[PDB]
């Protein structure tokens, strides 16, 4: 799974934005659009609220854990537990990358959120190196990964996976 | 059901296909719900007056959800492809009241697949062998599913007391308490039926 | 409302839309799973009453009779108490924060733990005598025909003592199976009489490579028979490397197993669980097995299957050897261990039972 | 003092340093590169000094004309973010190694017949050719001494890197210098000297070319060998009446 | 001694691992093919020597012979299977109509296989849903945007769109096609993605 | 998308039909001896003057050939294991994994090894347990190798590495590369095939 699907499944959460045009409400396949009125806020998908703001019709409006109080909360609590945490949102690195690439001047005090959040991404990613060896290294069959987010599972997937195939073929042979 | 809840199931189906290492149940029942609603929309797009940025919107929604459905039923299509001799024999033997796996379409391409594959493999080279060497068992040359791969999974149903290498008393905990919500890594062998029934997702 | 008079809202869309035994096991298991298309729930929720009756029987040597089949095994007092009956068993080492069954290859479970016998050696002295003691009156206890067998378990190597008429024999025996060379040498300067049933100093070390080759493997098993077995538990009393004087299991004596009470015994009790499926997990000795069938024939109305996980160390003890009334035994046990051993170094994998008629596998 | 904000500017260029576009996308130059390198197994990292111009004009500055302790605060400063960065690491890895800094810079190169007396103690950039080197002996970082009589021992003295020593003390706190170096309890690293010629070209007429020596250390020892055209970075330092021996501490190699 | 040539066909093949379907050996298969027919010859004629006239120890010849026969006729089924493999992913990549070039290297039979292969596929394509089927070769990446910025690569005359009017279609130019019609002229080469 | 996907080789003691590897792996020779002499065979030995193999003769057979013709009753012929994998070798590789050149000892290592498992022999129990901890003494060291190695030229890790590895390898750093670019906005093109390019080539 390339990490552009992982992202096309991380362009369907919810953010709010503050539309410039007039529009009646929309009944899209999954769901109803809220009446588009200039000046009010509407929540809509994260790929309409991309595609609006690349087309100069709306105003992204910053999600509520994207604060640097909250962010370095989160980042001390992560260096502190020896197993995974639970994250603000199951996307937050790709919602990180697309909303600050695509409307920083909308977003106040982008760069110390982008780098608060590279940081507990680099936490976690030694995290899960580490539990990728003690996993080889004791030859076992199962293992907990809680609070996981997917492209951290997909930056060693098909990998590990792949790995733990050939071990236990190699474990299982006179039987 | 929703049509929401139905672009779910198949997003559901979709993530459940890609991580297998066998062929799973059929699902043509979403796959025709989701084809009548996007035929429909087209012309329902297409009547819409020239300009209007709704035509936008569902025409990226269309796009959107075109793509899921066509890469389901291409992974279907490779793993069909990659082990038709076992598949087929597994249709032949398919007893009532179980699901089929394949649907009708399927069946047929798979019949054709194999077809042109033994008479291209008879013509070229079985005609001039040896009269003794002239019969290869398609059944015992292509490869079969790797049931033992390791995968990832997130639990929706509570289930307990799940037995980690049966076989094996070496391993030190034998017993895993599956809980809502939690992920592990384990073997494609074990969680199968889990899988089958729907109390866990392949994420 | 603002659509062109032709949009289908999209939920508009969708609304439009046999043998009568199994030949005697005598090796180790350590866990049990019964599967049974009926319940398993009788063996759950035990009374204190029927606890304590199945303590006083066992302590006592009551046997029990069973009848034909059981269409209420809930219900049944009898039933109940001889599954509490049969799940005791006494070791004489008693340190509950110490696993004391499994001595042979287990290193993980032994890491980190409070030993303070491995530096302090009064202590360390103070637990072979009782261990020595207990060994004593547990071998005399075998032999006035009080006790069937029982199992001694080092760290190295694992014994087993029979008694005179179990497995086809007629005296008293003994089975070592991981035996060494130096080991083997050290028991023919002491007057025992053993047999395996299994530079010119340099062409003698070829000599010897023939006979060291199967060393530390199953195929070393040594047999000591007769009068023998006295000078054996001498030997073994007085020997220097039963106990390990480096490592995880440093200072700890071997762990002695027994049907029955003993000098220093510490009774216990194996841990039932039923999920049908039941689960017995423990240090699992031939009588409980057969006693534990018994019970699940009449109440699976004969209908059931086990599937056994054996200890590897100890299956070589079913290699061939060839009045036990008051050993505290029921009676059709002691028939089924009196038989000829038939696996060779192969143990158990699976049992299964339908219709009164057992299919070893 | 100063030098903890130094120390703190120096973690922050290295923490927030970023390339590219928003037309693109941003990557983390430094920090990705240390944790590439420190899960690798190298030491080491290349710091440009147009980025670190770009970052803090006066951190660049300061580095130009005082290399020594801006440099190893520099890499004190590498170290605390490469263990920040790998944090939980491995049974048996728990403590955190030193890191290396060398530096690169896209200026002009000087001569060696350049070199004046005002410029002592700064950094160079001089090419030339290699002509001879040395076997890799050890160089101490960290000793420990013990008295002869009474034994007392202190221990962890840091001593300063390049041909420096350490005078040894006096005083007991058990005759005069009491005090001898304890064998095992020393931290050694690579050392190497080489001989730098100034350029075929750049000799005058009529006159034989010059020469200079170089010190080598760590990571950059068995890089060069006799025969090869380099570019040195270095700081130029010092080792008749109240002449001293000139060398030129070597921070980076770029072989031609 | 025996299966020489086999292994040697196997390894030309192996050499080349990204696809790059190579000209068809039809000597090596016809070398094979004579070197089986006189081990069964001489193998027949040993079988009933040791037949009639009693002579137990032809056996181990027997099962030598044997065992040469099953290699050389695995590594034919192994051979024609991968050039198989090989030819199936022209048709998912380079269109529907193949190239002279990469047709000029496939066998007859294999043509037919293609052109078999193609119309299964065709009609499991129509068969999906109503009226036209969805083409499962196409969509093969995640959507972004409805009309992307692309740039020819060489001349390919006039490209029609369904309005009814081509697109003089010369290098070094640039047109803001919407995506769906310039997928598939991507993926071939003809066009090349301009991202701002 | 991969669009060409050949035959994976099987890995432990079986083989796959179809598999290009596993039909070049059993190529390999291994040690054999003629329990039974091969009448009328002698041709194959170019020094042998009769036209018969004589009984009790050795030769290096090759591992497909060994397998069909062996049987329990080591009638017709009987195996000796290579040298890599008798005790002096196993030995060596209990010291330390990471200093083998398992590419110059074989190029399959572990399907050669586990290939042996089919003719008996009296250490298979050693030669299974050699083989799984070579494996996971090596795994470490692949698997930072493949992760932490961007734009660098990869000829000098994968030179000491059999088959196995070697793939273990493309796959991480392929799983890096994806990463790598797609952050620095480079995954949002459509681009032609790798098959597409390298025919446009010729
Ligand atoms: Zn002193």
């Amino acid at each position: 799974m390339d990490a552009s699907e992982v992202e096309f499944l991380a362009e369907k959460e919810q953010v709010t934005v503050i539309p410039n045009f007039s529009l009646d409400k929309v009944y899209l396949i999954g769901g109803d659009l809220g009446p588009f009125n200039p000046s009010l806020p509407v929540e809509v998908p994260l790929w309409l609220a991309i595609n609006l703001k690349q087309r100069q019709k709306c105003r992204i409006v910053p999600p509520e854990w994207m604060d640097v109080e909250k962010l370095e909360a989160i980042r001390d609590q992560e260096r502190r537990e020896e197993t995974f945490t639970p994250m603000p949102s199951p996307y937050y690195m790709e919602l990180t990358k697309l909303l600050l690439n695509h409307a920083a001047d909308n977003i106040p005090k982008a760069d110390e959120i982008r780098t608060l959040v590279k940081d507990t991404w680099d936490t976690r990613i030694a995290k899960l190196r580490l539990s990728a060896d003690s996993f080889v290294k004791g030859q076992e069959a199962h293992a907990k990964l809680d609070n996981l987010t997917l492209m951290e599972i997909n930056t060693i997937g098909t990998f590990f996976t792949e790995s733990l195939n050939h071990m236990y073929k190699l474990r299982t042979s006179l039987q | 059901l929703t049509p929401a809840e139905l672009i779910n199931k198949l997003e559901e189906a979709w993530l459940n296909e890609k991580f297998a290492p066998e062929l799973l149940e059929s699902k043509s029942e979403v796959v025709e719900c989701v084809m009548e609603q996007l035929n429909h929309m087209e012309q329902n797009l297409h009547r819409a007056k020239p300009g209007d940025l709704k035509i936008s919107f569902h025409h990226m929604e269309i796009e959107r959800i075109r793509y899921m459905l066509s890469s389901y039923l291409r992974s279907r299509m490779l793993k069909i492809e990659k082990f038709f001799p076992h598949i087929l024999e597994k249709e032949k033997s398919r007893g009532e009241g179980e699901p089929p796996h394949l649907s009708p379409e399927e069946f047929a391409f798979a019949k054709e697949y194999m077809t042109n594959t033994e008479t291209l493999l008879k013509s070229v080279a079985l005609r001039h062998m040896p009269p003794n060497l002239q019969t290869v068992d398609l059944l015992k040359s292509v490869p079969k599913p790797n049931l033992d791969s390791f995968v990832f999974l997130r639990v929706k149903e509570e289930q307990n007391n799940i037995l980690v290498e049966p076989e094996t008393d070496e391993q030190s905990e034998y017993a895993i308490d599956m809980e809502v919500g939690s992920q592990h890594l384990i073997r494609y062998r074990t969680i199968a039926p889990l899988v089958a029934s729907g109390a866990v997702k392949l994420i | 409302p603002g659509y062109s008079p032709s949009f289908k809202k999209p939920s508009e869309i969708l609304r439009l839309s046999g043998s009568v035994t199994f030949p005697a096991d005598w090796s180790l298991k350590t866990r049990l799973l019964f599967t049974s298309s009926h319940s398993f729930s009788w063996a759950d929720h035990l009374k204190a009453q029927e606890e304590a009756q199945g303590l006083v029987m066992q302590c006592r040597a009551t046997a029990v009779n069973l009848p034909h089949s059981i269409q209420e095994p809930k219900l049944s007092t009898d039933l109940r108490c001889a599954f509490q009956q049969s799940l005791v068993h006494w070791i004489h080492p008693s340190l509950p924060w110490v696993q004391l069954f499994p001595r042979i290859g287990v290193d993980r479970k032994m890491a980190g733990k409070n030993t303070p016998w491995s530096q302090d050696e009064s202590l360390q002295q103070v637990l072979m005598s009782e261990w020595a003691l207990s060994f004593t009156s547990l071998y005399n206890l075998l032999k006035a025909k009080l006790c069937p067998y029982f199992y001694v378990c080092t760290y190295q190597f694992t014994v087993l003592f029979r008694a005179a008429g179990l497995a086809g024999s007629d005296v008293i025996t003994a089975v070592m199976s991981p035996t060494t060379r130096g080991l083997r040498e050290a028991m023919k300067n002491e007057g025992i009489t053993f047999s395996q049933p299994l530079d010119s100093i340099s062409i003698k070390l070829r000599k010897e490579k023939n006979e060291v080759k199967l060393d530390h493997k199953p195929e070393s098993v040594v047999l000591v028979k007769g009068t023998n077995t006295f000078t054996l538990l001498n030997f073994l009393i007085n020997c220097k490397s039963i106990v390990a004087a480096a490592g995880l299991q440093a200072g700890l004596p071997p762990t002695l197993l027994s049907p029955v009470a003993f000098r220093g015994a510490t009774m216990h009790a194996l841990k039932a669980r039923s999920v049908f499926s039941l689960e017995i997990t423990g240090p699992i000795m031939p009588h409980s097995l057969h006693s534990l069938t018994m019970l699940l024939q009449s109440a699976q109305r004969g209908s059931f299957s086990a599937g056994l996980y054996t200890h590897e160390p100890t299956a070589v003890f079913n290699t061939p050897i060839h009045d036990l009334q008051n050993c505290g035994l029921h009676p059709c046990t002691v028939e089924q261990l009196t038989q000829v051993n038939e696996l060779g170094k192969l143990s158990l994998r699976h049992l299964e039972m339908t219709d009164y008629r057992y299919t070893w596998k | 003092a100063k030098k903890s904000q130094l120390k703190k500017r120096f973690r922050e260029f290295l923490r927030q340093y970023r390339i590219g576009t928003d037309r693109t996308g941003f990557t983390f130059k430094y920090r990705d590169e240390l944790k590439r390198h420190y899960n690798l197994g190298e030491y080491w990292i290349e710091v440009e000094m147009e980025d670190l111009a770009s970052f803090d004009e006066d951190l660049a500055d300061y580095l130009y004309k005082q290399p020594t302790e801006h440099l190893q605060l520099l890499e004190e400063a590498a170290q605390e973010v490469a263990d920040e960065v790998t944090r939980p690491r491995p049974a048996g890895e728990e403590t955190i190694q030193e890191i290396q800094v060398m530096l690169r810079s896209d200026a002009n190169p000087a001569n060696i017949r350049s070199l004046k007396s005002e410029q002592m103690s700064h950094l160079v950039k001089i090419p030339g050719i290699i002509i001879a080197a040395t076997a890799v002996r050890a160089k101490a970082t960290k000793i420990s001494i013990q008295c002869r009589s009474c034994r007392n021992t202190i221990g962890n003295i840091a001593v300063r890197p390049g041909l420096e020593g350490y005078a040894m003390p006096r005083k007991c706190n058990c005759p005069l210098d009491p005090y001898f170096i304890i064998p095992d309890k020393c931290k050694c690293v690579d050392f190497q000297t080489l001989k730098l010629q100034e350029s075929p070209d750049a000799v005058p007429h009529g006159e034989l070319p010059r020469h200079m020596q170089l010190y080598c250390d760590r990571y950059l020892c068995d890089k060069v060998v006799p025969g090869n055209r380099v570019t040195i970075m270095g700081i130029y330092s010092i080792r008749g009446v109240g002449i001293r021996s000139s060398y030129i501490r070597v921070v980076g190699i770029q072989v031609d | 001694m025996f299966c020489e040539k086999a292994i040697e066909l196997i390894r030309e093949l192996q050499r080349a691992s990204d696809g790059q379907l190579p000209a068809f050996n039809e000597d090596g298969i016809r070398q094979i093919l004579e070197e089986m027919k006189a081990l069964y010859e001489q193998n027949q004629a040993d079988v009933n020597e040791a037949k009639t006239e009693g002579r137990s120890d032809l056996i181990p010849t027997i099962k030598f012979r044997h065992c040469c026969l099953l290699r050389n006729r695995r590594c034919i089924v192994a051979y024609l299977y991968d050039r198989l493999l090989r030819i199936r992913a022209l048709r998912w990549e380079y269109g529907s109509v193949l190239p002279s070039a990469l047709r000029f290297h496939m066998s007859t039979e294999e043509m037919d296989w293609f052109n078999q292969y193609k119309r299964s596929l065709a009609t499991y394509m129509r068969s999906l849903g109503g009226e036209e089927g969805l083409d499962i070769t196409q969509d093969m990446k995640p959507p972004k945007s409805l009309y992307i910025e692309v740039r020819c690569l060489r001349d390919y005359g006039e490209f029609e769109i369904d309005d009814g009017t081509t697109i003089l279609l010369k290098k070094n130019s640039q047109h803001f096609l919407p995506r769906w019609k310039c997928e598939q002229l991507i993926r071939q080469g003809v066009l090349e993605h301009v991202l701002s | 998308w991969e669009p060409y996907m050949p035959v994976e080789p099987g890995l432990g003691r079986e083989e796959n039909f179809l598999s290009l590897e596993d039909l070049l792996m059993s190529q390999e020779k291994l040690p054999c001896c003629i329990e039974s002499g091969f009448p009328r065979l002698g041709f194959l030995d170019k020094g042998g003057d009769s036209d018969s193999i004589p009984e009790g003769s050795k030769m290096e057979l090759p591992l497909w050939l060994a397998k069909g013709l062996y049987d329990n009753k080591r009638r017709v012929l009987s195996v000796e294991l290579p040298k890599i994998y008798r005790e002096g070798w196993r030995t060596v590789f209990s010291a330390d994994a990471n200093v083998v050149d398992l590419h110059k000892m074989g190029p399959h290592y572990y399907g050669f090894g586990s290939q042996l498992l089919n003719f008996d022999s009296p250490e298979n129990p050693e030669i299974a347990k050699t083989i799984l901890q070579t494996f996971v003494g090596r795994f470490r060291r692949i698997m930072d190798s493949s992760q932490n190695a961007y734009n660098e030229d990869t000829s000098g890790l994968v030179a000491r590495l059999d088959e196995l590895e070697r793939s273990l390898f493309r796959a991480g750093q392929r799983g890096l590369n994806a990463f790598q670019s797609w952050e620095r906005g480079k995954a949002a093109q459509i681009t032609a095939s790798n098959l597409v390019q390298n025919y446009k080539k010729r």
